[PDB]
């Protein structure tokens, strides 16, 4: 007999990308400057994401 | 980096003059144009067509090896994905310093 | 795993083809060795020396092309 059997595989996922500015601190100029010091963590982040 | 270079040389000699048998077991010497022959016969081409062609074969052998040879000579990104190593070491220990 | 290793090494004569009255003669599967008396073909794993015949080897042309080939006799069943 012939048969015929089928598979099913993943490939691939979703791209992704944060924005640190607006998850901590959204519409804030004082949250933004004193967020100012953290600039190494976030890039860090999107750069692992990119 | 000498270890590893020895150990592609003794790779390279026992490919060279023994083949292919030097992996189950002991080495069985053979000269290089009846290992072509196997080689040959092993993809569904008899071994005459060696035995007849064995010049051209040859010339067209050392002239890959030297157009490898002249495109390894100018600057490109064949080993791209080895330099990708050191930049990531290099920047992770750098991003410690500056966090 | 079980597994099979070939042992005891020996050193024998080899051709790669044999000419017989104007004509090559290349073996199937095998190769050619030489015991100090005459020429037998064999398998390559296994030392079983077999004589040469028309069933062993197929023809290829005439002997003025190939490098190292000798003058030997092919037994014809007949
Ligand atoms: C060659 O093979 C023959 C088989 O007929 C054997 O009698 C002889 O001993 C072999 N030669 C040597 C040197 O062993
Ligand atoms: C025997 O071999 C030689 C070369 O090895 C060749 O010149 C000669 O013609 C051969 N003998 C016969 C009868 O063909």
């Amino acid at each position: 007999s012939i048969s015929i059997t089928t598979e099913v595989m993943p490939v691939s996922m979703a791209k992704t990308s944060v924005d640190c500015n607006m998850y901590i601190c959204g519409d804030s100029t004082e949250c933004a400057n004193l967020l100012l010091q953290y600039g190494s963590f976030c890039t860090q982040l999107n750069r692992a994401l990119s | 980096d000498d270890m590893i270079a020895a150990y592609t040389a003794a790779l390279v000699s026992g490919t060279a003059t023994a083949g292919w048998t030097f992996g189950a077991g002991a080495a069985l010497q053979i000269p290089f144009a009846m290992q072509m022959a196997y080689r040959f016969n092993g993809i569904g081409v008899t071994q005459n067509v060696l035995y007849e062609n064995q010049k051209q074969i040859a010339n067209q052998f050392n002239k890959a090896i030297s157009q490898i040879q002249e495109s390894l000579t100018t600057t490109s990104t064949a080993l791209g994905k080895l330099q990708d190593v050191v930049n990531q070491n290099a920047q992770a220990l750098n991003t410690l310093v500056k966090q | 795993h079980v597994t099979y290793v070939p042992s005891q090494e020996r050193n024998f004569t080899t051709a790669p083809a044999i000419c017989h009255e104007g004509k090559a003669y290349f073996p199937r599967e095998g190769v050619f060795v030489f015991n100090g008396t005459s020429w037998f073909i064999t398998q390559r794993n296994f030392f079983s020396p077999q004589i040469i015949t028309t069933d062993n080897t197929f023809v290829s042309g005439n002997c003025d092309v190939v490098i190292g080939i000798i003058n030997n006799t092919v037994y014809d069943p007949l």
